[PDB]
DNA sequence: TGCGGACGAGAC
DNA sequence: CGACGCTGGACACGAGTGGCT
DNA sequence: TCTCGTCCGCGCCACTCGTGTCCAGCGTCG
């Protein structure tokens, strides 16, 4: 039996929609920290963990560890139904499989609750290991979603050149070329419009952008994204969830 | 047994009947035929229908023939035992499962796999997914695995002819096909009856199996290049094309081409050099279909520079250079030089010869080139007599019907559209006993044989000569009653048989026959016969379209027919004018 | 000769509107005091029925019944561009004659008049008599036009299922089953977003989930819709139209 | 090389949403009195003339003039990237292959880059009419709903007449409405090409329309006094 | 190869 | 609320493949 | 306008399917 209360149920709710075009379906591993996906997308190319930590949740309740294979088309559909305000808990069944998410409005004059089919998918982990990055970038998500929108606009692969003084994105195509470049802004106010980046070596790697574009879709969990880059080392693009947990995408270079 | 393992297994009969086509095999490839003759009946029917259909994968689910039977799971396992058929799991190849998908599951697969493009064209998608298989995944391999394993899902269970037994049994197509599976010859094969003859084969076209297996390629290249100008794919014909005649290059001193030049003309049609100008002339076709006429000119030039390749054709490459070098360039002097060698070749004749000689004409009165004389000396003279023209106006039935009512008018009652093949018809049915006659050597390889090999061949006349010449005499003076005797025997003798020359259907009824014999006389058909006989390859064509006579005259009118915008053949003219000169009535007639 | 002056103009647009795609090629019936419309659903298994007072109208002044042939799309083509605080005046003369619209915005600055040719129309004049409902449940109407959105994903029929103590729409399909409960308001605001039921038996009926999703196009006209549920009777959505007029969706369980 | 900084480049980026959905190909004519883009509409009714000055923009340089043909698809493309505030700059050498544009944040932290490669006589109009852009629209949209062409008159009518029915607008002076009246109009235009002009209307907020019997019609919007925006229409 | 359409090019 | 943009079912092609006794 | 010459598509047909276009329900954002 699986139990854990959100109060800020966009959070749920946007981690489905950015996970819903990547996944159909993924594995949601039950542990006492929180919830894991580990699971990766269809093409394989990109990666996506998805570690939920427990602190977050409310009234967390977890007897065993337990798979949760979701459809997550199926429970993206099922989340739109909830609105943004109202809390979900999760209540898993005892044994058998059926997700049970019930969404209860603040004012608590509505409650609706929901099952899953919650099917069985080939349980796999990649287990990536924790390679250090050179070259990690933070920078506005939004920034970042806008990039990725106007690249795929203009060419089909992203290159990325990171150094000490900037980022730079730059796409060419049949249509045209083009390159975005960022810098440390190193803004006093910072209210998470710096581009800080840290540099230990040169590092050049050239990403597919329809994967790319797919991760921009979880720009309503966090005003800011980290790209950490690294020679023959997948690109690592992390979003913090509201200081409960953090969901990061991979995307393995590409080679021509 | 249905049609098309029947003329599978009289193919496969006929060619292993021979000795010097089993010679020609490896002792695989004979387990490959007697693993194929190890099989059920229904075994036999799907291999028979998988070969016919194209050497791709085919979704188990697509194949559905009821005359085998309802459920095809054992005949595919038989065969996949047996060796010929290659089931899903040897499918390692992701090009191969894109193209077996069809298109809204490659759809599917597309947006799976996330592509550009999940709708689009089925190439391009194809074109993606190869282009996604060799990205690298995120498990620092290849990500195509994935996708080959997901296609494979998606397609279900799926069949293929396996490429070995399937060359064995198109070497096997081919040899039986040399004398001569194609539509005609794959439907009727097992209920046509050929000809009587005694096979005598004393010569070898092939003498090792590399032999064989080199005639093949080049076959293929030319079936190939001939379907790509079929299809009307001019530049990727050109490409084959080109490739071949670079192949034809690297084997000019090979020592099987030495006897190759050593093999009868009526033989020689059957070896890898043969075919090999043959693709060269399709090379001149679409060098000719493209802008450029310079190459084309230059192929021309070293086509002509052999006699010992397809000389039987050298009238219409002669014809090209000149219509090439004169229309298209702007050089005359050469196309005269290239003229006066096109009549002094012998090789050129019946039509072709007639259209050098207009050429010749046309530029001796042309100013263009009113300079040069020596264009006018030298040129041989066969003025060609002006034929009768007679114009009919009449109006949905063919033209030619027409003009056969229009001469019922005026007499004529019995009237056949021969387009040829009247005339032909009574060459085979007064001639059957040369055309098929013994003891002529290696012009009888298999018992599958509609035409002797030396038949479209000059030798024909001179293998016969003797036999031929007392015959054609008999003919020319004959009464009516001796000539319906004679066309009657073998209309009852071989009725039904088989010959290029014989169509049986063109005339309606043997009395029809005897009547058209009678009234075409003793002169004309000797004629026509003696003109058949010789050079059959250029006389076979250009005869009068309608030939009508009435019956109470025994008058007669070979009569061409040609619309509005028809125009009289090279081959027309020549046969119009020697049946004037045999004393027949020919007119022309236009139809508007 | 039949004027109506309507001071909102929206009202009849979003009634047109939202009517569009349940009925085609359906009937008017106007009366001599009121508006008043009804017909069966394209597929006729659903029903509508309209009713529009006389005295909700600005000016009201009409002779004799007419068919007024109609081809809603072009009403709804014509009640469009049409500001939603524009002053809208159907006028028509009598032999079927094309029926004029006016409209004319506040600022006055601008007018227009659109006039479309009433089509060929046959009166079938079903005449469903009313009846007394077992249950009637007062909910706001955005509430239920999002409850039967959401149950649409998830479910083809929606279990109505009152209750004295609330309502709860249940849902079971192919990504699972399930059920939203509004249990009694028991708010002091007394608001338009309370729901209340008034209700003597408890009833339970599925009912197409298309067709209520057809029904809460009219959501805009009004705050609130009352739902009215009885065993065997087709299902009641009435919604509210400005007190000058009450609209209501008849479908078969 | 020849460059025409943009401060404000959201007129720039409205002007090629408008000329996108019109035109296809079109040719950017660069003197150093300013920038002219008239061209033909792959469709026969219509043609359209773009006018921008040299002094309207930030910078100007233009040694040689350049045709610079480019596929509007693409070009809107390539400008649908930059932002609203985004400070947008195009640069093209005399002898540049692809026409480059430069876009600026106004915080100036991100800096963008993209190269994209390169391929009437006047008659005075006595009567002319002036609308709100906003209302133009509202018109051109509801009368190419009833129907496709629209017969424009004067005292400001505006007649649609479709199979389904009929219907006229009314405009009268008072955001401000003016027509000369000079002489009578009676002018129709298929409505298609009208609604293709519709989508221009953000760039202005007044439309000025002016009739002249048998004479082409012109619809005219004020770039913020930097350019003019003509779409000429051919009557019926 | 052997046909039926079409075209252009010259003669008129 | 709505003007507008978009990608997914539906339908007539044009082409390919196959059966042709 | 007429004629003469040259080039170009041509297995069979009927059944299923790729393809392009079309209309429209859904989604956006101001």
């Amino acid at each position: 039996m699986f139990e854990a209360r959100l109060v800020q149920g966009s959070i749920l709710k946007k981690v489905l929609e950015a996970l819903k075009d990547l996944i159909n379906e993924a594995c949601w591993d039950i542990s006492s920290s929180g919830v894991n996906l580990q699971s990766m997308d269809s093409s394989h190319v990109s990666l996506v963990q998805l570690t939920l930590r427990s602190e977050g949740f409310d009234t967390y309740r977890c007897d065993r560890n337990l798979a949760m294979g979701v459809n997550l088309t199926s429970m993206s559909k099922i989340l739109k139904c909830a609105g943004n305000e109202d809390i979900i808990t999760l209540r898993a069944e005892d044994n058998a499989d059926t997700l049970a998410l019930v969404f209860e409005a603040p004012n608590q004059e509505k409650v609706s609750d929901y099952e899953m089919k919650l099917m069985d998918l080939d349980v796999e982990q990649l287990g990536i290991p924790e390679q250090e990055y050179s070259c990690v970038v933070k920078m506005p998500s939004g920034e970042f979603a806008r990039i990725c929108r106007d690249l795929s606009h203009i060419g089909d692969a992203v290159v990325i050149s990171c150094a000490k003084d900037g980022v730079k994105f730059s796409a060419s195509g049949e249509l045209g070329n083009g390159n975005i470049k960022l810098s440390q802004t190193s803004n006093v106010d910072k209210e998470e419009e710096a581009v800080t980046i840290e540099m230990n070596e040169p590092v050049q790697l050239t990403f597919a952008l329809r994967y790319l574009n797919f991760f921009t879709k979880a720009t309503p969990l966090s005003s800011t994204v980290t790209l950490s880059m690294s020679a023959d080392v997948p690109l690592v693009v992390e979003y913090k969830i509201a200081d409960m947990g953090h969901l990061k995408y991979y995307l393995a270079p590409k080679i021509e | 047994h249905p049609y098309y393992l029947r003329s599978f297994l009289v193919v496969l009969k006929t060619v292993l009947e021979n000795e010097d086509d089993m010679l020609l095999f490896d002792e695989q490839e004979k387990g490959i035929v007697t693993k194929f003759y190890q099989l059920s009946a229904t075994g036999q029917k799907l291999y028979v229908r998988l070969f016919q259909r194209k050497l791709s994968w085919i979704k188990m689910t697509k194949l559905e023939y009821e005359e085998i039977a309802l459920d095809l799971t054992p005949v595919i396992e038989e065969l996949t035992n047996a060796g010929f058929l290659q089931t899903e799991s040897e499918l390692q190849e992701l090009s191969e499962v894109l193209e077996l998908l069809s298109a809204p599951e490659l759809k599917s697969l597309a947006k799976t796999f996330h592509l550009v493009n999940p709708n689009g064209q089925k190439q391009q998608l194809v074109d993606a997914f190869l282009k996604l298989a060799k990205q690298r995944s995120v498990c620092t391999p290849g990500i195509g695995a994935v996708i080959l394993k997901r296609a494979k899902a998606l397609a279900g269970q799926s069949v293929r002819i396996c490429k070995g037994p399937r060359a064995v049994f198109s070497r096997i197509l081919l040899l039986f096909s040399l004398t001569d599976l194609s539509t005609v010859l794959l439907v009727n094969l097992g209920r046509m009856e050929f000809p009587s003859y005694t096979i005598n084969r004393k010569t070898h076209i092939f003498q090792d199996r590399d032999d064989l297996i080199r005639y093949a390629a080049a076959t293929h290249m030319l079936s190939d290049i001939s379907s790509a100008m079929a299809n009307g794919n001019w530049e990727e014909a050109k490409e084959l094309a080109q490739c071949a005649k670079r192949d034809w290059n690297r084997l000019k001193n090979h020592p099987s081409l030495r006897c190759h030049e050593d093999l009868p003309l009526f033989l020689r049609c059957f070896t890898v050099g043969w075919i090999y100008t043959r693709i060269l002339s399709r090379f001149v076709e679409i060098l000719q279909r493209l802008h450029m006429y310079e190459e084309a000119v230059r192929e021309l030039e070293s086509l002509l520079s052999q006699r010992i390749y397809c000389p039987d054709s050298r009238g219409r490459w002669w014809d090209r250079l000149a219509l090439n070098l004169h229309q298209h360039l702007k050089r005359l002097e050469p196309t005269i030089k290239c003229i006066t060698e096109g009549l002094a070749d012998p090789e050129v004749r019946t039509g072709h010869r007639l259209s050098l000689y207009q050429r010749a004409v046309r530029l001796r009165e042309s100013p263009s080139c009113k300079k040069f004389k020596h264009l006018f000396q030298q040129l041989p003279e066969m003025a060609v007599q002006d034929v009768k023209h007679v114009t009919i106006t009449g109006r949905l039935c063919s033209v030619e019907e027409l003009a056969l009512a229009h001469y019922r008018r005026s007499g004529f009652d019995q009237g056949i559209h021969g387009e040829g093949s009247t005339f032909s018809t009574l060459y085979g049915l007064l001639l059957w006993d040369i055309i098929f006659m013994d003891g002529i050597p290696d012009v009888f390889r298999n018992a599958c044989q509609a035409f002797p090999l030396d038949l479209c061949t000059d030798s024909f006349f001179t293998s016969r000569r003797p036999a031929l010449e007392a015959r054609l005499q008999l003919i020319h003076d004959a009464p009516e009653e001796s000539l319906r005797a004679w066309v009657a025997a073998t209309w009852h003798e071989q009725e039904g048989r088989v010959a290029s020359l014989v169509s049986w259907d063109r005339f309606t009824s043997l009395q029809q026959a005897q009547d058209l014999v009678s009234c075409l006389g003793g002169p004309v058909l000797s004629g026509v016969c003696r003109h058949l006989a010789a050079d059959f390859r250029h006389c076979r064509g250009g005869l009068p379209d309608l030939v009508v006579w009435n019956s109470q005259s025994r008058h007669f009118k070979l009569v061409e027919v040609k619309g509005p915008n028809d125009r009289l053949s090279h081959k027309q003219m020549i046969w119009l004018a020697e049946l004037q000169k045999l004393g027949a009535e020919v007119e022309v007639c236009h139809v508007v």
